[PDB]
């Protein structure tokens, strides 16, 4: 069974630069039977390279392919914020094996998060659920902390959140938080707050409704 | 124990490639297991020392 | 030639490749040089290739038989092809098994 | 051709040798004459002559 270990698990180089994966194998495979792959988030997989150094009909010659035996490589000669995906390596001497996959992130600029925040609407309400929304949009690094104020008081094990894949384009992120209170207490309060912290930020921001 | 049902191939036809033997590709097998209903679709063949590369 | 078995039962067929002292030998008695013999069932397959040359000298011969033999199954077919050093076969034995051996002995039989 | 092992196991390779019916046949797939096939390794030593002839 030939195990593809690959090579970093995580790397973040800016745009115009070089990307170097590597693949380990844990059998001597021929070099006429590897591939590898693009995958961005959602996607299928598309095939970049075929026999370890050809090129697939549709790719940019930026990607190159290297290796023998148990060292293969793909170079990314030039960046881009579209390159911004995973990419895996197969072996196709025996029943088709792939690797764990190499996550590659764009740099950018650091961007501070463009920060909104939602009440819960009368018709959710009506339900007895109240949910708090807080966005964080458009920033970068991916790193940002989002804590809710309940009449300026820290909640915790109420709040969860999900974060978008590095964008295609523009290479920046972006943060929906939830805080799910019931109805009534949503009404023993009035003053709901989002406080953001992050790289672009100089000091933390604080975004808030009121009622109740 | 992982029992590998031979069907209609033996073992040397899925050894060498016979067409109705594509399913017997990269097998493995705690007990390979021989039918006498089993026959051969290829080009002739003679295997000298059969028994033993079999085994 | 072929020679298929058509009976309930197993044919035992005993042949041989004779190889010549001289090559003057090979000529003379098969006009054309050194050629193969080849012995082949649906089991089996069994290529002889003559060679040439002197041997230990036996009764008046210089020269020597390679005796082999073939089994054909019902259904099977034996089949000759020569090229020339075939000691044929004339038929066959029938080849069963059983309560049969062989000893060596000098023992009187009584 | 060559095929070094440079793993940390046995390969074992399958393979075999034609033996037409005519000698026609022969010249045809092959152009040249019933020859030889020489599998060597640094233990083993396997020569194949052809015999060509109607099976
Ligand atoms: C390759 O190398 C080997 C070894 O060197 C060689 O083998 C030799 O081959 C020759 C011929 O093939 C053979 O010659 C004689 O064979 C008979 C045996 O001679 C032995 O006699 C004793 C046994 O009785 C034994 O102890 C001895 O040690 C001796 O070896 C011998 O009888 C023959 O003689 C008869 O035949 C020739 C014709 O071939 C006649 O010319 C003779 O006169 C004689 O005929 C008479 O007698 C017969 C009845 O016996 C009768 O019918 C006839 O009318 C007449 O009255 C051979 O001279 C050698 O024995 C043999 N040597 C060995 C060691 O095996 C090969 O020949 C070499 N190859 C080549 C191409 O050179
Ligand atoms: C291992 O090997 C065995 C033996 O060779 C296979 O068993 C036969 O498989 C074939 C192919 O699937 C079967 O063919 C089908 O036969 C049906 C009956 O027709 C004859 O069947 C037997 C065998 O010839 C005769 O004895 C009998 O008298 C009939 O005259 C047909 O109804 C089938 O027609 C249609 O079948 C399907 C659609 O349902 C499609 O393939 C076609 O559209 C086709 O027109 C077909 O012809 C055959 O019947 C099998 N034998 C028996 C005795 O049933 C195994 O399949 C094979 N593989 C295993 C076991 O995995
Ligand atoms: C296996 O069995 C088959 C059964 O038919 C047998 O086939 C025969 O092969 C011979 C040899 O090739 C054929 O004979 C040839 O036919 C013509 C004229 O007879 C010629 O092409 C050949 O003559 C050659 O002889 C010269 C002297 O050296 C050569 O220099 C020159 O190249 C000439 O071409 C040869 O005689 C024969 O026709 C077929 N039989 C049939 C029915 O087709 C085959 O030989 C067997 N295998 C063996 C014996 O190894």
């Amino acid at each position: 069974d030939i195990v593809m270990t690959q090579s970093p698990g995580t790397l973040s180089l800016s745009p115009g630069e070089r990307a170097t994966l590597s693949c380990r194998t844990s059998q001597g495979v021929s070099s006429s039977y590897l591939a590898w792959y693009q995958q961005k988030p959602g996607q299928a997989p598309r095939l970049l390279i075929s026999g370890s150094s050809s090129r697939a009909t549709g790719i940019p010659d930026r990607f190159s392919g290297s290796g023998s035996g148990r060292d293969f490589t793909l170079t990314i000669s030039r960046l881009e914020p579209e390159d911004s995906a995973v990419y895996y390596c197969q072996q196709y001497a025996t029943s088709p094996t792939f690797g764990q996959g190499t996550r590659v992130e764009i740099k950018r600029t650091v961007a501070a998060p463009s920060v909104f925040i939602f009440p819960p609407s009368d018709e959710q309400l009506k339900s007895g659920t109240a949910s708090v929304v807080c966005l964080l949009n458009n920033f970068y690094p991916r790193e940002a902390k989002v804590q809710w104020k309940v009449d300026n008081a820290l909640q915790s094990g109420n709040s969860q959140e999900s974060v978008t894949e590095q964008d295609s384009k523009d290479s920046t992120y972006s943060l929906s938080s939830t805080l799910t209170l019931s109805k009534a207490d949503y009404e023993k309060h009035k003053v709901y707050a989002c406080e953001v912290t992050h790289q672009g930020l100089s000091s933390p921001v604080t975004k808030s409704f009121n009622r109740g | 124990h992982q029992i590998l049902d031979g069907k209609n191939c033996t073992l040397i036809d899925a050894l060498l490639g016979d067409p109705h033997c594509d399913d017997f590709q990269n097998k493995e097998w705690d007990l390979f297991v021989e039918r006498s209903t089993a026959y051969s679709n290829c080009y002739p063949y003679y295997v000298p020392d059969y028994a033993t590369l079999r085994s | 030639v072929t020679m298929p078995n058509n009976d309930k039962f197993d044919k035992l067929y005993i042949w041989g490749v004779h190889h010549p002292g001289t090559d003057k030998d090979q000529t003379n008695l098969y006009v054309q040089a050194s050629g193969r013999v080849i012995v082949s069932t649906k089991r089996s397959q069994q290529t002889v290739i003559p060679n040439i040359g002197s041997r230990p000298w036996v009764r008046g011969v210089s020269s020597i038989i390679s005796i082999y033999w073939t089994i054909v199954k019902p259904g099977d077919i034996l089949l000759i092809n020569s090229t020339g050093n075939l000691i044929a076969p004339r038929g066959y034995f029938k080849i069963q098994s059983g309560k049969s051996s062989i000893m060596r002995s000098d023992a009187h039989i009584d």
